C-alpha cells in the first residue's frame, strides 16, 4: 500500500484555526416524533455507543 | 549496574558533543519554524540575516 | 496568382513561425547544457526580488537612522490585518511572498545533465 | 453606438453590470447592521467591531434583505397558484 | 470597486518599526557567562569606521 | 499545536539528529505532564523517537538534562542540573553577569549525576 | 519589426523608439554571460550595495 506521510500542511479553504463545520455527512437525523412503522432508508449501522 | 563517575563525566563529555552538532539544523533560511518563530519584542517578523548574497549593515 | 484571402485580414509571414521555432528549439538546448553556450549559460533574470528589496530596505534604514528616527522596514507582499485570531492571519501576505521562495528562484528542469 | 452594441461581448457585459445593479440595489442594507444585525449577533454597536465583525453583520442584514425579498416579491406571486400536480421523476 | 474609486488604498501599511528586545524577554536559555566576564548577548553598534 | 522540530529526517518521520522546541501537548515521545510552553530536547532522533544522547531543557522551570534517553525516557547515565536562581535573576532586569556572580555557587553545588532506569 | 516599417524618423517615432526602451528597462529580461555583467571594481557582491 502507498505510505502515508505526516507532513503538516498549510490552511485552504478556511483559517488556520477552525476546520469545515458545515460539511455534509451521511448520517440520519432522528425526528423526536415517534415513528411507529417507517424505514430510515439508511441503518445507523453501529446501534450502541 | 550504576554508572560511576567517570562514565558519567565521559556521557556527558560525548553529549555536548552530540547536543552541538545537532544544534546545526535549528534556523534553515526559509523554513516554517524560521518564518513563523523569529519575532522581535512587538512579535513582528524580522529579516533574519541568511541571504546567500547579501551582508548587511557591515557585516 | 492564388486568392490567398482577403487583403484587409493581416497575414502572418513563414519567416515569424520559423524564428519561434527555432528560437523554442534553441531555448530547450541551451537550457539543458548551461556550460556550453559559448563558455556561459542563459539566465531569465538579472537580480533575484529579494536581493533587490534588501538592498533597498538597507539603504533606506541607514538614511533613517541617520537622520534621526526610528527605521522602519518595509514588507513584500503587503503590512499586516488587525486580526485577535492567530498569528499566521495577522501576517498572511508576507507569508505569502515569502513561501514562493523557492519556485521563485530555482528553476522547474534539472540542473545538470543526465544520460549524458 | 449601436456598433458597440452590435457584439456579443459588450452585451454579455452590460448585462453583468445590470445584473450586479439590481443585486446591489435589492441587497445592500442602509441603517439596519447597528439597529437589527450588529445588536443580535455581537450586542456591542457596529464601530467598536472589529473590521471583520462589521463585515458579518452587513452581510447578515443583506441576506435577512435577500430572503425578505424572496419570499415577499417572488414566492408569494409564484404560489399564488397552487401545487399544480408537482411532476415527478418517473424513472 | 468603492475601495478602487475612493483612492482609499493610499491608507494601506507596508512598513513596520523593529524594536529589539531585552535580555529579559530573550531566550534567556541561550545566554551564558564564560569565564565570569562575558556573555553571548551580542549587540554591536553597525558599522563604525 | 506549535510543536516545532528541525532536523534530519527520514521519510516524513524524525530521524537521525535535530531540535524539538514543545508547545501545547507533547511530541517526540515524551510524557504528556514532563513538557511545558517553551521546553526544548536537542539531540539524536530515531523514529521519532528521543532515542539516543541528548540534552532536555526548560526555560520554565529551569531543569536541565544532559545524557542518556531509550525510546522516550531517560534511560543510562545523566547528569542534572537545576538553573531556577539565574534564570529568575535574569527575568527581572539583572544583567547576566551580576547573576552568574550571585547564583554560580549555590548551581554548582547542587549538580546531580544519576543513573537511570526506565524513567 | 517583422511586418518591415520604413520611413523617415519623426519626433513621435523617436520618442516611441526612447519609450520602448525605458519601459522594457524595468522588467526582468533574459541575460547571456553573467557573472561577468555583475562584476564590480569593489568589495562587494554587485554594483547596487
Ligand atoms: C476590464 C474589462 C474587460 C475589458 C473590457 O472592459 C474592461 O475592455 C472594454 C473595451 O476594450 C471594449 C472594446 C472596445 C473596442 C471595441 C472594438 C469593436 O470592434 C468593432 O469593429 C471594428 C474593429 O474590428 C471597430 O473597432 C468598430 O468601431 C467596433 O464596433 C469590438 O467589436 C468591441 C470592442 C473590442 C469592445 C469590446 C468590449 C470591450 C473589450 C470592453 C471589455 C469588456
Ligand atoms: C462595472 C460593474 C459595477 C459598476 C456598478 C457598481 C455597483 C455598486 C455601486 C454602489 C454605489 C453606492
Ligand atoms: C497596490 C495598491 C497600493 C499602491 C500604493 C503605492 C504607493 C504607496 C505610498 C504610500 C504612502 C504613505
Amino acid at each position: 500500500k502507498p505510505l502515508q506521510r505526516y507532513i503538516p500542511q498549510n490552511g485552504g479553504f478556511t483559517w488556520p484555526g477552525d476546520y469545515l463545520r458545515l460539511e455534509i455527512v451521511e448520517m440520519p437525523k432522528l425526528k423526536s416524533i415517534n415513528i411507529k412503522k417507517t424505514s430510515l432508508k439508511q441503518k445507523i449501522n453501529v446501534q450502541p455507543v | 549496574e550504576m554508572c560511576d563517575i567517570p562514565e558519567i563525566l565521559g556521557t556527558v563529555q560525548e553529549a555536548r558533543q552530540i547536543v552541538e552538532r545537532a544544534r546545526m539544523w535549528r534556523f534553515k533560511p526559509y523554513g516554517e519554524v524560521g518564518l513563523r518563530m523569529a519575532q522581535d519584542a512587538n512579535g513582528s517578523p524580522v529579516s533574519l540575516m541568511q541571504e546567500p548574497l547579501h551582508y548587511p549593515h557591515g557585516t | 496568382n492564388v486568392y490567398k484571402g482577403p487583403a484587409s485580414i493581416p497575414h502572418a509571414s513563414a519567416e515569424v513561425f520559423g524564428a519561434f521555432f527555432l528560437a523554442t528549439n534553441t531555448a530547450l538546448l541551451a537550457h539543458m547544457f548551461p556550460g556550453k553556450l559559448f563558455g556561459s549559460e542563459l539566465h531569465v533574470r538579472k537580480w533575484d526580488p529579494d536581493y533587490l528589496a534588501s538592498c533597498c530596505n538597507e539603504q533606506g534604514m541607514r538614511r533613517e537612522a541617520l537622520s534621526g528616527k526610528k527605521p522602519n522596514l518595509w514588507l513584500l507582499g503587503g503590512g499586516p490585518r488587525l486580526v485577535n485570531d492567530s498569528w499566521e492571519r495577522m501576517w498572511w501576505n508576507n507569508l505569502h511572498w515569502k513561501r514562493w521562495k523557492v519556485p521563485r528562484t530555482g528553476p522547474a528542469f534539472p540542473q545538470d545533465m543526465y544520460w549524458q | 453606438l449601436s456598433g458597440l452594441l452590435g457584439d456579443i461581448g459588450v452585451k454579455c457585459t452590460l448585462a453583468f453590470a445590470g445584473t450586479v445593479a439590481a443585486g446591489a440595489a435589492i441587497v445592500v442594507p442602509s441603517g439596519k447592521q447597528v439597529e437589527a444585525a450588529s445588536l443580535d449577533i455581537y450586542g456591542r454597536p457596529p464601530s467598536q467591531l472589529l473590521p471583520n465583525e462589521r463585515r458579518a453583520a452587513e452581510f447578515a442584514a443583506g441576506h435577512r434583505r435577500w430572503k425578505g425579498f424572496v419570499d415577499n416579491s417572488i414566492y408569494s406571486w409564484t404560489r399564488t397558484l397552487p401545487g399544480h400536480d408537482n411532476p415527478i421523476v418517473n424513472p | 470597486f468603492k475601495n478602487f474609486f475612493s483612492f482609499s488604498f493610499l491608507n494601506n501599511i507596508w512598513s513596520i518599526p523593529i524594536i529589539i528586545p531585552d535580555i529579559a524577554s530573550a531566550m534567556i536559555s541561550e545566554v551564558s557567562v564564560l569565564d565570569g566576564y562575558f556573555h553571548n548577548a551580542f549587540t554591536f553598534l553597525e558599522t563604525s569606521v | 499545536d506549535f510543536t516545532t522540530f528541525e532536523g534530519l529526517s527520514k521519510q516524513s518521520i524524525p530521524h537521525g539528529m535535530g531540535v524539538m522546541t514543545f508547545g501545547t501537548g507533547t511530541g517526540a515521545g515524551f510524557a504528556m505532564s514532563q513538557t511545558r510552553y517553551g521546553d526544548k530536547y536537542e539531540g539524536e532522533f530515531q523514529a521519532g523517537y528521543a532515542h539516543g544522547l541528548g540534552q532536555f531543557t526548560s526555560e520554565a522551570s529551569g531543569e536541565v538534562y544532559i545524557g542518556e534517553f531509550f525510546a522516550g525516557q531517560r534511560h543510562g547515565c545523566g547528569m542534572t542540573l537545576d538553573m531556577k536562581p539565574y534564570f529568575y535573576l535574569l527575568e527581572r532586569g539583572v544583567d547576566p553577569v551580576e547573576a552568574y556572580r550571585r547564583t554560580a555557587g549555590a548551581i554548582m553545588k547542587n549538580v546531580e549525576v544519576r543513573t537511570w532506569y526506565r524513567g | 519589426s517583422s511586418k518591415e516599417r520604413r520611413m523617415a524618423l519623426e519626433d513621435l517615432s523617436k520618442w516611441k523608439i526612447f519609450l520602448l526602451n525605458f519601459l522594457l528597462a524595468l522588467t526582468e529580461q533574459s541575460c547571456i554571460y553573467p557573472f561577468i555583467s555583475n562584476l564590480s571594481f569593489g568589495p562587494d557582491a554587485s554594483i547596487l550595495e
